[PDB]
């Protein structure tokens, strides 16, 4: 395929950095008191 | 935070009030029946919505209805 | 033919165009 | 004071009066049979003394009889069996080959095509194999002819009506008074000795002037014809001398003191006979006499009616300190007034030893060619670990039952009880973390088994080849008990069971018993039993700690101990009173029985069962256990798959019955799903849709249909549940062995 | 005649008992000189000794367990590892400083078991904890970069 | 503790099921706080453009997988 | 001519060895409950939370969490001893509220001069239509 | 004897009696007449 | 709580009749050294800012690219690795 370096960045953005970043901010957003 | 409502089909047994485990309806005076009382709730804050007192209520249908709504810190039951 | 590198990246930024509209609209039916 | 015997005359008359008035017993079903729920009502509450009346002794004369009746009917069970075993059986012919023919004691009838389940099982008969292991009883007892069978039949039936004929009369003629119930201590004093005790005795003198003689022949090869009877033995020194010879002393030696000389016929060998594949008979004869000692000795220790002996409430009342406050305070009131307290404690160790014996008697076969039996070994230890499971679900269920009717805070104040209500949330809370811990560390390593499998990785498996986790403990104890003899017991010949190591002991080809090696494997499945066990009694002993009071309902207790719910207030308080947490903690031992036996099942088959061709050991599974049973899809394809193909390809065969009842069970399961995925208001509306059907064509019924209440609905769901698992698991099982054992 | 279970300071009407466990001189001193409990010691520098024994003992597992562990890079590898494991259990410490610290209340006061009158602790405030997760960053990932040093030290090992 | 914008009986709610109901009750529009027919109608035709838009980059994405992965031409 | 009576805290507590089901964090920051007794006789009883208790003679404090709680021993009060109870709430603040004996009298018995709250004057069925109150936070059973 | 009559017309003892001549009359049926895939009159 | 006696309830001190006590905490300004204490305050001066902070998890989130772009290969993962011929399937297909 071109380019075979995208999904190896692109694999672990969308499993580890996107979950975790999306996970962080519905979690402070869902416990904000004054949304 | 329940709603609790009474009907003029109440025939002032009492059974309800005796059975509330949290002390929500009490006997007023009425002259709808022989008994001259009907039930009221005026603390439904402290309903927890076990609907002890409909399984007391022997009209037909129910005269003491509970309607579950938003649920507090008392109306779960939660001690902690 | 296969498609090239070059064709990839057009086509991620394209898709990061249509986020950017899914984003707003998103934000418009929060509102 | 003074233990004596108190009896009232003609308490209850004798008549059909109650018989035509159906729950007359309870007070609640007086006004008839207006709903259909009023017939659930009468079968729910019959054996309920408790509610039927509030008078203590009235209870209990009741439960005396009804244990009279029960006694009954397990005697008549016998008579039949053994009239079966003398009627319709093959025993005399297995006598004479007992390695090649297969027990059968059912003849079926020839109706409807059903005469394909008389297999042919040997020595010209036709018939149902069975798995019972009564074949192997009666040889260990030297039955020898049919005739015997039949009179023990004959004296079961005789036994029975005794039994009947008791009941009937200490319930409507002599009915014990409640002070001669409450004598715990003449009662332990009779069963312990008494009972136990002579029980050992009689035993143990049979098995001396029956058992030996007639065994000794019939190992050292004699036609079952040929045998001199029982009674040629058990009266004539002279023949018992030829074969045992410290007989021709008599009596004498043992009332010298002088026992060694009986060492003949008293022995302390231990392993298994070489010929049957058995225990030594000599070996269990000089254990019944042993325990039979015993037993007599401890059956002195209460005092009754003189100034010897010692005080069950004495001795409890003295045991206490700094941890406990008051100590066993009460307890001897608890136990001698609530009969749900005894039965509680009585059914947990009645349970527990059940389970010990499925144990000990596949470690250690008892029965001549029980060993080699195959079918009948896997089918006593399973049977034998259901019947634990239920007693053991049923001692909690008691357990909590007690907390709710009988217990009286007034008189259980800083004891034992207090002070365990008093913290019962720490212990609910580190039972639920230790179940937490041992299902992740359990059946996580399963699952990270399976992944690493998947992925390619099999070196980074929880295996004997990557990661061990060998069991030192368990090897460490097997290889003690290994090397006891002559060491740390040096008057024994061998070791108790072949597993804990040595040579190889098998009879007519087949292995009988063997070493059994524990690895990785065994680790896995030893923790994933503690895991199981482990939730079983949080969830048993969360219902018992909580069945009085709770922080969600503080009066628990009010509403009773059978009860559905409290409304769905609080969140929802669906299932919280003690009978639902019995509903299910038998879920959950459903669970844990079934992984034991499938555990033994395979491997048995995999590092035990086989068969010997002088080159080595031929397993029926060649040992796939130790590099397959760390994986659920090795359980999966392995065992479940793989000894499947036995009971699927019966239909056209002798088993195909096992082949139907497993469809079936898989059915009666399923089936349950619907009791227990559902609730009342849908069928009470549905019913009222066919109600409304029925009034169409004036053909209503008066005693209005009404859907089986939330309590009816979990208990109609767990037994069909438990029913059809037990049953599916039971067909796979017995048509597995018995087509390849 | 000893009884030592006791109601939680006397009071037998509050969830919890005094028990050889949780009473015990040397089990309450040792659980008392913890960094959590000091009041009065900065929370940047009790996160500190927090995140520096936290990030060291998080490196083991991984070096004897890891996928790599096979490999003589795996000491490297498990640095990493612990480093990203600190650094998740830093952005969760933030969090819950971020949702649990946003608002204010009269809260009730604290005493101690004796009945002095004692002040909040300073770490369950806003910037009592933000204080306490930066120190468990700088502590933690000096933890584990010290697991790797130790790993190429230690003649023993 | 306001998370759910559209119940305001929700976000009182001092336990975790106030999060469990604030997802499970997010398309029931009919039921939220301060909502009319016209209002109704028009969240349902935008959230219409955004499934529409959702179904067309999906087969986008099927069509790019399989002309960058796959092997059509072979 | 009722009042309701103030709450004395020097009443003391009923004997107990304690429990690990008492109050908890809940009471320090929201409410907790107290019930106020008074006894004939010292006597074992049982409570709310597991275990028994014994009830001094004379006066007799207990501080629970939940009202249900409270309300409950002062069941099992009322139909095991005879002994009427009082309950009160109380705040981390430190206000006390007057509870259950609102009036001076049960609610199962007519004091006349209570609030007829919650007493619709119409049947079950009577109530409006779904459809003819929506896009209304209310259900029909408040019409 | 009235008693015990009025026991035997209970609705068990009925519906067991009734089910065993029911299935026995049956058994005799396919007993004396086996086979029977079709109603060959 | 004025628990002098048997009474656990008091309006007057009503923070010592709700169970608030620290149970183990105790304050003390005199343990580290002020040396070591400056060292460590003075590395994590900035870093007490939520935006500040979350800047270091955010590195911890390049590293997870960097290791897929690098890490990976650098480790020799089999994923990143080559292949070894293949297989044609259960009939004529491939
Ligand atoms: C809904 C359609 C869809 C789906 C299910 C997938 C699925 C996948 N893609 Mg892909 N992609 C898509 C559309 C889609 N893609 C489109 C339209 C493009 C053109 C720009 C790409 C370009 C693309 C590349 C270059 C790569 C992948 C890769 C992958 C694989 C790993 C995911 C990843 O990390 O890459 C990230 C994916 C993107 C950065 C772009 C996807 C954006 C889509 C359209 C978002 C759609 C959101 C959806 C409609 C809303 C659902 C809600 C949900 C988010 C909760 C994965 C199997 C990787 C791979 O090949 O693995 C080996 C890879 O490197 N995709
Ligand atoms: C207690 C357990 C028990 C069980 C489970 C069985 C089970 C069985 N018995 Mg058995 N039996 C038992 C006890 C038991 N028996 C005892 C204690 C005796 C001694 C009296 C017998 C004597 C006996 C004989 C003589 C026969 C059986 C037979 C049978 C089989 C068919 C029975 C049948 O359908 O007949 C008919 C069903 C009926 C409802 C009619 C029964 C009428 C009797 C007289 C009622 C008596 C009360 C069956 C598998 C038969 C058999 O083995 O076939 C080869 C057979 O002939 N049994
Ligand atoms: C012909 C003899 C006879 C007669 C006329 C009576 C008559 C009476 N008995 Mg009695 N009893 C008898 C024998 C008899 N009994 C025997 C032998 C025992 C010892 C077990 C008892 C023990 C006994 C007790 C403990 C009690 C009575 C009671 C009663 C009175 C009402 C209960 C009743 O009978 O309901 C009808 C009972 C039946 C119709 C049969 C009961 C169900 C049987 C036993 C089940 C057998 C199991 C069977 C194998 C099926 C299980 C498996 C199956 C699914 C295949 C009644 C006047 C009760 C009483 O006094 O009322 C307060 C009382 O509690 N009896
Ligand atoms: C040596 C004296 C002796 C013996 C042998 C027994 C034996 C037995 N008792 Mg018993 N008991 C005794 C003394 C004795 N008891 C005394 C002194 C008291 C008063 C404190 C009691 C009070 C008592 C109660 C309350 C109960 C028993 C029960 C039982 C049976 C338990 C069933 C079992 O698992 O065993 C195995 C079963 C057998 C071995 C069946 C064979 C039965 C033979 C005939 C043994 C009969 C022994 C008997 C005492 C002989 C005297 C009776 C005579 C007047 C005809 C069992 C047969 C329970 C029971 O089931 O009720 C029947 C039960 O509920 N006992
Ligand atoms: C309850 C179990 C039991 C029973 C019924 C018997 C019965 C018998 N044994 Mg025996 N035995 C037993 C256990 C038993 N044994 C055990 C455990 C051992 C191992 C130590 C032995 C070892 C043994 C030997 C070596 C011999 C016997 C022999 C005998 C026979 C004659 C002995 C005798 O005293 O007459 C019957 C005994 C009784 C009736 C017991 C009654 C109790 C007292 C004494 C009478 C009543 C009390 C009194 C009035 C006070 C006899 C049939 C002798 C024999 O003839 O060989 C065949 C023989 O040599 N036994
Ligand atoms: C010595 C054993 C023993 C004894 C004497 C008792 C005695 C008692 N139990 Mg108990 N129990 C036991 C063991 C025992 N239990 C075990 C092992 C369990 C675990 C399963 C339980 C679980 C249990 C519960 C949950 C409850 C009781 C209850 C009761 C009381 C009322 C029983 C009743 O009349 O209900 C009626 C009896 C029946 C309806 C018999 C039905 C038999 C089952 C449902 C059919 C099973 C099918 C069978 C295996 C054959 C299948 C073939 C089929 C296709 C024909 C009673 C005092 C009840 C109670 O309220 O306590 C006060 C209560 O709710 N028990
Ligand atoms: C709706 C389902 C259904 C139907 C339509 C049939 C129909 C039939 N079955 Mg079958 N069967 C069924 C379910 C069914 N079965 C189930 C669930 C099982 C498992 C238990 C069996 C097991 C079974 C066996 C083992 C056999 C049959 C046989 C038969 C045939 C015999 C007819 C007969 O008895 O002669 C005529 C009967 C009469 C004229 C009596 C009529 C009057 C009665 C008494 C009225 C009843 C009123 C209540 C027949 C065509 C037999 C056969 O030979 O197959 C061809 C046979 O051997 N069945
Ligand atoms: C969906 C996305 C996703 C991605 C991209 C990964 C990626 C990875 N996983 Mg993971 N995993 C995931 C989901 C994912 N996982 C899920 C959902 C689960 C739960 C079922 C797991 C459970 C899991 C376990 C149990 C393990 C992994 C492991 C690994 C690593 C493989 C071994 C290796 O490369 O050596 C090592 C990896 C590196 C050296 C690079 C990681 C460190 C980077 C550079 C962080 C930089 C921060 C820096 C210090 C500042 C790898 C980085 C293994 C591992 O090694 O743990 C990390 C391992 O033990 N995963
Ligand atoms: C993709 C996006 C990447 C984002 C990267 C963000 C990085 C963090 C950042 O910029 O912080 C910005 C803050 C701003 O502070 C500010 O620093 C200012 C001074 S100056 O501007 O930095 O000169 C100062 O005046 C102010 O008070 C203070 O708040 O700067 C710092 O304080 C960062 C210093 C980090 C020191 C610790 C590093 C890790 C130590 C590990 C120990 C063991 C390791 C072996
Ligand atoms: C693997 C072992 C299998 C058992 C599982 C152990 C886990 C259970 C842990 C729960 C502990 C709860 C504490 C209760 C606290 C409690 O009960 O109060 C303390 C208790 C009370 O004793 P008293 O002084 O009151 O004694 C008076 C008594 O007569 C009245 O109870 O004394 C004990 O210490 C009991 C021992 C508990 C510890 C049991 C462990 C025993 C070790 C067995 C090791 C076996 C293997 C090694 C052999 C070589
Ligand atoms: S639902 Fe329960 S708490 Fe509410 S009024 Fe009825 S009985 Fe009282
Ligand atoms: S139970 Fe029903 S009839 Fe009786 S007082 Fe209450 S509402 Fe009226």
């Amino acid at each position: 395929m071109s380019a075979q370096f995208l999904p190896s960045i692109l694999v672990p953005l969308v499993g580890l950095v996107f979950p975790a970043v999306a996970m962080a901010s519905m979690f402070l957003y869902i416990e904000k008191e004054e949304i | 935070s329940h709603t609790v409502k009474i009907y003029d089909t109440c025939i002032g047994c009492t059974q309800c009030v005796r059975a509330c485990p949290t002390d929500v309806l009490e006997m007023v005076p009425w002259d709808g029946c022989k008994a001259n009382q009907i039930a009221s709730a005026p603390r439904t804050e402290d309903c927890v919505g076990c609907k002890r007192c409909e399984s007391a209520c022997p009209t037909d249908f129910l005269s003491v209805r509970v309607y579950l709504g938003s649920e507090t810190t008392r109306s779960m039951g939660l001690a902690y | 033919m296969p498609i090239a590198d070059y064709q990839v990246f057009t086509a991620l930024f394209l898709a990061l165009a249509t986020g950017i509209f899914a984003v707003r609209l998103g934000v418009a039916l929060y509102k | 004071k003074k233990v004596k015997i108190v009896v009232d005359r003609n308490p209850v008359a004798t008549n059909f009066e109650k018989w035509a008035k159906p729950g007359h017993f309870s007070r609640t079903l007086s006004k008839g049979p207006t709903t259909t729920t009023w017939i659930w009502n009468l079968h729910a509450d019959a054996h309920d003394f408790d509610t039927q009346t509030s008078d203590l002794e009235e209870i209990s004369r009741k439960v005396f009889s009804a244990h009279f009746g029960q006694l009954g009917i397990i005697f008549i069970w016998l008579s039949g069996m053994y009239f079966h075993g003398a009627r319709f059986s093959n025993y005399e012919a297995w006598l004479t080959d007992p390695t090649h023919i297969k027990p059968s004691a059912q003849v079926v009838w020839p109706i409807v095509g059903q005469e394909i389940l008389n297999a042919d099982v040997g020595g010209g008969f036709q018939g149902l194999q069975i798995t019972s292991g009564f074949f192997q009883l009666w040889r260990a007892a030297g039955i020898t002819s049919e005739l015997q069978l039949y009179t023990t039949a004959i004296g079961a039936l005789v036994m029975a009506a005794a039994m009947f004929f008791a009941g009937w009369f200490h319930y409507h003629k002599a009915a014990p008074k409640l002070e001669w119930f409450q004598n715990v201590e003449s009662m332990l004093n009779h069963h312990l000795g008494g009972l136990l005790g002579l029980g050992s005795l009689a035993w143990a003198g049979h098995q001396i002037h029956v058992s030996l003689p007639i065994n000794k022949l019939l190992d050292a090869g004699v036609d079952p014809k040929e045998i001199p009877l029982p009674h040629e033995f058990t009266l004539n020194p002279e023949l018992m001398a030829q074969l045992y010879p410290s007989f021709s002393k008599g009596l004498a030696p043992f009332f010298t003191l002088d026992w060694a000389q009986y060492s003949d016929f008293l022995t302390f060998q231990g392993g298994l006979n070489p010929v049957t594949g058995g225990l030594w008979l000599t070996d269990t004869v000089h254990h019944h006499l042993a325990i039979a000692v015993l037993f007599l000795i401890a059956g002195h220790q209460y005092r009754t009616n003189w100034g010897i002996g010692s005080s069950l409430k004495e001795i409890l009342e003295a045991h206490k300190g700094p941890f406990t406050g008051e100590g066993h305070k009460g307890l001897y009131e608890i136990l001698t007034t609530s009969w749900h307290a005894q039965l509680a404690i009585n059914l947990a160790l009645f349970g527990s030893l059940s389970i010990i014996v499925a144990h000990h008697m596949y470690a250690m076969p008892p029965y001549p060619y029980l060993a080699t039996d195959y079918g009948t070994q896997l089918s006593l230890f399973t049977h034998h670990m259901w019947i634990g499971g239920f007693c053991i679900v049923g001692a909690g269920a008691h357990a909590a039952i007690f907390m709710v009717r009988d217990y009286d805070p007034t008189n259980n104040y800083n004891n034992l009880l207090d002070r365990v209500l008093r913290h019962r949330d720490a212990i609910i809370s580190h039972l639920n973390w230790v179940c937490i811990f041992l299902g992740f560390h359990s059946f996580g390593l399963y699952i990270h088994n399976d992944t690493m499998s998947a992925l390619g990785r099999p070196q980074d498996m929880f295996s004997d080849t990557a990661i061990q986790l060998q069991p030192v403990f368990a090897q460490w104890v097997q290889n003690t008990h290994f090397l006891a003899p002559g060491f740390t017991a040096p008057n024994a010949l061998a070791s108790t069971s072949p597993s804990w190591g040595g040579d190889v002991v098998a009879v007519g080809g087949k292995v009988a018993m063997m070493p059994i090696s524990l690895g990785t494997a065994d680790f896995l499945v030893h923790h994933i039993h503690a895991f199981t066990i482990h939730v079983t009694v949080l969830i048993l002993l969360k219902g018992v700690l909580y069945a009085r009071s709770s922080r969600l309902i503080p009066d628990k207790a009010n509403l009773g101990f059978r009860f559905p719910c409290d409304g769905p207030g609080r969140g929802g308080t669906c299932q919280v009173s003690a009978w639902d947490h019995v509903f299910l903690g038998l879920f959950w031992m459903y669970n844990s029985i079934s992984i034991v036996i499938f555990h033994f099942s395979w491997k048995m088959q995999s590092d035990v069962w086989g068969t010997v061709s002088a080159n080595g050991v031929s397993h029926i599974t060649g040992g796939n256990f130790a590099q397959s049973a760390n994986t659920i899809n090795g359980w999966l394809r392995d065992f479940l798959w793989a000894q499947s193909s036995q009971v699927i390809q019966s239909y056209g065969s002798a088993l195909s019955a096992y082949g139907l009842i497993f469809l079936g069970a898989h059915f009666v399961w399923a089936f349950s799903l619907m009791f227990l995925f559902s609730g009342r208001g849908y069928w009470q509306e549905l019913i009222e849709s066919i109600v409304w059907a029925h009034n169409k064509l004036k053909v209503a019924p008066a005693i209005q249909p009404r859907a089986l209440s939330i309590t009816q609905g979990r208990a109609v769901g767990v037994a069909h549940y438990l029913l059809g698992g037990i049953a599916t698991t039971w067909s796979f099982f017995l048509a597995r062995i018995l087509a390849v054992g | 005649k000893v009884q030592v279970v006791q109601p939680v300071n006397g009071d037998p009407f509050i969830g919890m008992l005094e028990t050889p466990v949780t009473s015990s001189p040397a089990i309450a001193w040792y659980l008392s000189n913890l960094p959590a409990y000091r009041t009065g010691v900065s929370p940047l520098l009790r996160g500190v000794e927090i995140g520096l024994a936290h990030g060291y003992l998080l490196v083991g597992p991984f070096i004897k367990l890891g996928p790599l562990r096979d490999v003589e890079n795996v000491a490297e590898i498990v640095g990493c590892i612990n480093g990203a494991a600190t650094v998740l259990i830093l952005t969760l410490c933030l969090a819950y400083g971020a949702v649990t610290f946003q608002g204010e209340g009269p809260q009730v006061g604290v005493k101690t078991l004796s009945g002095r009158s004692i002040p909040r602790d300073p770490l369950q405030s806003a910037d009592g904890w933000n204080k306490f997760t930066a120190g468990f960053a700088v502590g933690g990932l000096s933890g584990a970069a010290w697991g790797y040093l130790c790993t190429q030290i230690l003649p023993y090992y | 503790k306001l998370f759910p914008k559209f119940s305001q009986a929700l976000a009182q709610d001092p336990t975790t099921r106030r999060i469990w109901f604030g997802i499970a009750t997010a398309h029931d529009f009919e039921s939220h706080d301060g909502m009319t027919e016209e209002r109704l109608y028009q969240k349902i035709f935008a959230s219409h453009f955004g499934q529409l838009a959702i179904i067309f980059l999906w087969t986008s994405g099927n069509l790019f997988h399989v002309a960058w992965q796959g092997n059509f031409e072979q | 001519a009722f009042t309701p009576p103030t709450l004395q805290s020097d009443t003391p507590s009923p004997i107990f060895g304690g429990s690990t089901g008492g109050l908890l964090s809940q009471a320090q920051v929201e409410e907790f409950h107290v019930i106020t007794w008074e006894s004939k006789k010292e006597q074992i009883f049982e409570m709310p939370t597991g275990g028994a208790a014994i009830m001094r003679q004379g006066p007799n404090l207990l501080k629970l969490a939940r009202k249900e709680q409270c309300l409950a021993l002062l069941t099992q009060l009322r139909t095991k001893f005879k002994i009427d109870g009082y309950i009160y709430r109380v705040f981390p603040n430190g206000e006390v509220q007057y509870l259950h004996p609102k009036d001076g009298v049960y609610p199962e018995k007519v004091n006349a001069g209570r609030s007829g709250d919650n007493t619709n004057m119409r049947r079950i069925g009577q109530n409006k239509e779904p459809v003819q109150i929506k896009f209304s936070g209310k259900i029909p059973a408040e019409f | 004897m009235k008693d015990f009559t009025t026991y035997l017309s209970t609705a068990p003892v009925l519906t067991l009696l009734s089910v065993t001549v029911v299935a026995g009359l049956l058994i005799e049926i396919n007993r004396f007449f086996p086979d029977a895939l079709i109603a060959a009159f | 709580k004025y628990g002098e006696e048997s009474r656990y309830f008091d309006l007057k001190d009503l923070e010592n009749t709700v169970g608030s006590w620290d149970m183990y905490g105790q304050e003390d300004k005199s343990r580290y050294n002020g040396l070591q204490s400056e060292f460590f305050e003075r590395a994590a001066n900035g870093l007490s800012r939520r935006e500040y902070i979350l800047g270091l998890v955010a590195i911890g989130g390049a590293g997870i690219l960097a290791w897929g772009g690098k890490g990976a290969a650098d480790v020799r993962l089999p994923t990143v690795g080559p292949q070894q011929p293949a297989q044609v399937g259960p009939r004529g297909r491939l």
